[PDB]
């Protein structure tokens, strides 16, 4: 499974199994029992630009902590205040998603990082996907290692 | 109360009696024993040789329909 | 916290010269470094800015200074090379340190260094 | 993309300074978290002031203040000290080379 | 002049919100009073709401969960009714008020019934 | 079937086996929080014989003192008792870690100046309240005692 | 602050018919009175129990001593009578009395 998303270099540490972070709590959650590898590479050269596009976004406020591997796309204003938001920005009402801000010369800690999450079923599942593992002629009626 | 199931051989019968250890029948065929409340068993004044040991001098047998 | 420099220098116009700016009190990789030149009695000019991971080598829109900026993380020294040196090019040169991303991204200063492009 | 500053203004202690940072092209940016302020003293290389108060507010006297909108950012000072005047620079940000203020020097009399 | 929503009906335990826009006067200048009259019964003052700053002052004789929210820009007074009861099945009237302790009420909304039924 | 599952064999031998444990389950959950407001004579502050003038209002902090508005609702002797943020019963139940009480005497018309974001002679120089206020303001007519 | 002014009215019209605000032991100089029409949002008639607001014919006056107040409807006809509610403003829960359902021959 390939999961493509945007996070700051410090934020990448927050998205880990058994790790608690503001990024982990609202926009994206990684399972504690999840099995796989998370790969992060600096995107300062491409993602960061003089234009500084705000297309990348993260959820500043969520009513409940995100469940592991669950996606929330709701744009409804969070009703922190007793007064109802009414679906529009208001006093004591804060937008759930805050647009990401990135800089072309951003420091390595603040550099935007592209992050991919990989999940593998492994054992107990028919092998649709396989390692190159060049196959060797099967041997029968003899004691031999088999994969 | 621990739930103890008094069961005769499955081929012989599927009927079961439930005993709850050290609790009154109200907490949960009505009998009260020192071991605990007894359900699924009907008290008989007549004394018979023990078949299954409920405990506290009380035993369970399959008798008459049985 | 401390930014060092080269002192002033004299080169005949038309040539090149390499310029230095030692950086101390912070990791060179952590904070980006940029060169700003201010002509005497004139407003400052921002030649270029360098990304922390690798040299941005930005070039100004319209008229171009043509100065080349390179950063060596192991040296911790900011390097500037100027080509086609001109009297107009001459300006006080200050190397400056970037901070975390926000509105302007720069706080510390090298005190600045003269430029003499002359016969 | 291109910026200009008031030609001159000269002031006195106690006065509340506002200089006109004149921005051509767009007013600020989509982020609305851009623009910067600077002070060059003689023999003292320039220094950060306030960049829309995004971060690092501490270190600057709160007498320093201001805001910005449109094509002109609003400078603010209060109770200036006769040794504290220096040219203020409002460098641009996020669009094209940043560029810098034309430069205005306060000249207290007396 | 005041204008409320139409007549409405709802089941018990639901959450409902009614409204009352103000016209011909500034919302901040005059306070809004919410009065509930049961049919063929005495008027009851459920709560009074301050327009400039949101206020939640309610009568303690009975609780109708009448949350009050006021926004100066909207010029509309909002009353929220929850846990609907037989008492809640009454005409509800917004009312023009002084901005002072006299609290005279003379200009009203159309009056809106909020009927409570087993099925809406 | 519980006996079969514990044995792991569908056939069950004659006898008595403990295959399960029974525990009474709570009908409802009751939740009480650690008391934080503390205690004080709330009634005495209202019953105080004299109140400070508005220009120099006395300030008493309601900290380490009980917060009880239930008596205030019962008395019903206050000309204006506005409440803010939440319903009056809901604030009464909630414990308040720190509360601030300001005591002053003003005319009934003058009380409006002492309100959130309110501009008046009594609001510009006598005293001022912030535009966002969650506190409840209590005003009662004192003509019988103050006036002479 | 409970009020119990006047259950209802039954009297020939055109007469000086009084409705008697029965106030609670606590006294409040201030009050109000409102006229209600069947399924019609009522309107305050008597402001402060003594002053007239603009737009009221003078058929019904409000004269009271201390806590007690009387809204003497003088020479009322078969065109005006409906319900008439009393209002009390001094006590925090600004209660309303049972009110008078005016009726006439």
């Amino acid at each position: 499974y390939a999961d493509s998303f945007v996070i700051r270099g410090d934020e990448v540490r927050q998205i880990a199994p058994g790790q608690t972070g503001k990024i982990a709590d609202y926009n994206y959650k990684l399972p504690d029992d999840f099995t796989g590898c998370v790969i992060a590479w600096n995107s300062n050269n491409l993602d960061s630009k003089v234009g500084g596009n705000y297309n990348y976004l993260y959820r500043l406020f969520r009513k409940s902590n995100l469940k592991p591997f669950e996606r929330d796309i709701s744009t409804e204003i969070y009703q922190a205040g007793s007064t109802p938001c009414n679906g529009v920005e208001g006093f004591n009402c804060y937008f759930p998603l805050q647009s990401y801000g990135f800089q072309p010369t951003n420091g390595v800690g603040y550099q935007p990082y592209r992050v991919v999450v990989l999940s593998f079923e492994l054992l107990h599942a028919p092998a649709t996907v396989c390692g190159p593992k060049k196959s060797t002629n099967l041997v029968k009626n003899k004691c031999v290692n088999f994969n | 109360g621990g739930v103890s199931v008094i069961t005769p051989g499955t081929n012989t019968s599927n009927q079961v009696a439930v005993l709850y250890q050290d609790v009154n029948c109200t907490e949960v065929n009505v009998f009260q024993t020192r071991a605990g409340c007894l359900i699924g068993a009907e008290h008989v004044n007549n004394s018979y040789e023990c078949d299954i040991p409920i405990g506290a001098g009380i035993c369970a047998s399959y008798q008459t329909s049985q | 916290v401390k930014l060092v420099e080269s002192g002033g220098g004299l080169v005949k116009p038309g040539g090149s010269l390499r310029l230095s700016c030692a950086a101390s009190g912070f990791t060179f990789t952590n904070y980006g470094m940029s060169w700003v030149r201010q002509a005497p009695g004139k407003r400052l000019e921002w030649v270029a800015e360098i990304s922390s991971g690798g040299s941005y080598t930005y070039y100004p829109d319209t008229v171009t200074g043509r100065f080349t900026i390179s950063r060596d993380n192991a040296k911790n020294t900011l390097y500037l090379q100027m080509n086609s040196l001109r009297a107009e090019d001459t300006a006080v040169y200050y190397c400056a340190r970037f901070r975390y991303g926000g509105g302007g991204t720069v706080d510390y200063w090298g005190q600045g260094t003269l430029v003499t492009v002359s016969s | 993309i291109v910026l200009t500053q008031s030609p001159t203004l000269s002031l006195s202690p106690g006065e509340r300074a506002t200089l006109s940072c004149r921005a051509s092209e767009s007013v600020d940016n989509y982020g609305i978290s851009f623009m910067n302020w600077f002070q060059q003293k003689p023999g003292q290389a320039p220094r950060l002031l306030i960049y829309a108060a995004s971060n690092q507010g501490s270190g600057i006297p709160s007498r320093f203040s201001g805001s910005g909108s449109g094509t002109d950012f609003s400078l603010t000072i209060s109770s200036l000290e006769p040794e504290d005047f220096a040219v203020y620079f409002c460098q641009q940000s996020k669009e094209v080379p940043r560029i810098f203020g034309q430069g205005t020097k306060v000249e207290i009399l007396k | 002049q005041l204008v409320q929503s139409g007549a409405e009906v709802k089941k018990p335990g639901a959450t409902v919100k009614i409204s009352c826009k103000v016209s011909g006067y500034s919302f901040s200048n005059y306070y809004i009073h919410w009065v509930k009259q049961a049919p063929g019964k005495s008027l009851e003052w459920i709560g009074y709401i301050d327009p400039f700053n949101g206020g939640t002052s309610d009568n303690l004789k009975f609780k109708g969960a009448a949350t009050l929210t006021a926004d100066t820009s909207t010029d509309t007074a909002y009353m929220e009714l929850s846990s609907l009861r037989s008492e809640d099945t009454a005409v509800y009237y917004c009312a023009r008020s002084e901005y002072d302790p006299y609290y005279v009420m003379d200009y009203w909304g159309q009056g809106t019934t909020v009927t409570v039924s087993s099925a809406s | 079937s519980e006996t079969k599952c514990t044995l792991k064999s569908f056939t069950v031998e004659k006898g008595i086996y403990q295959t399960s444990n029974f525990r009474v389950q709570p009908t409802e959950s009751i939740v009480r929080f650690p008391n934080i407001t503390n205690l004080c004579p709330f009634g005495e502050v209202f019953n105080a014989t004299r109140f400070a003038s508005v220009y120099a209002w006395n300030r008493k902090r309601i900290s380490n003192c009980v917060a009880d508005y239930s008596v205030l609702y019962n008395s019903a002797s206050f000309s204006t008792f506005k409440c803010y943020g939440v319903s009056p019963t809901k604030l009464n139940d909630l414990c308040f870690t720190n509360v601030y009480a300001d005591s002053f005497v003003i005319r009934g018309d003058e009380v409006r100046q002492i309100a959130p974001g309110q501009t008046g002679k009594i609001a510009d120089y006598n005293y001022k309240l912030p535009d966002d206020f969650t506190g409840c303001v209590i005003a009662w007519n004192s003509n019988n005692l103050d006036s002479k | 602050i409970v009020l119990t002014q006047s259950p209802f009215q039954s009297v020939s019209p055109k007469e000086k018919v009084t409705i008697t605000c029965r106030a609670s032991q606590s006294i409040s100089s201030n009050l109000h009175w409102y006229q209600q029409k069947p399924d019609q949002s009522p309107k305050l008639l008597i402001k402060y129990a003594s002053q007239s607001i603009s737009g009221i014919p003078s058929r019904f006056s409000g004269s009271g001593s201390g806590t007690d107040f009387t809204l003497t409807i003088n020479s009322l006809e078969a065109e005006d009578f409906g319900i008439y509610f009393c209002q009390q403003t001094n006590f925090w829960p600004y209660i309303f009395g049972q009110g008078t359902k005016l009726e006439i021959l």
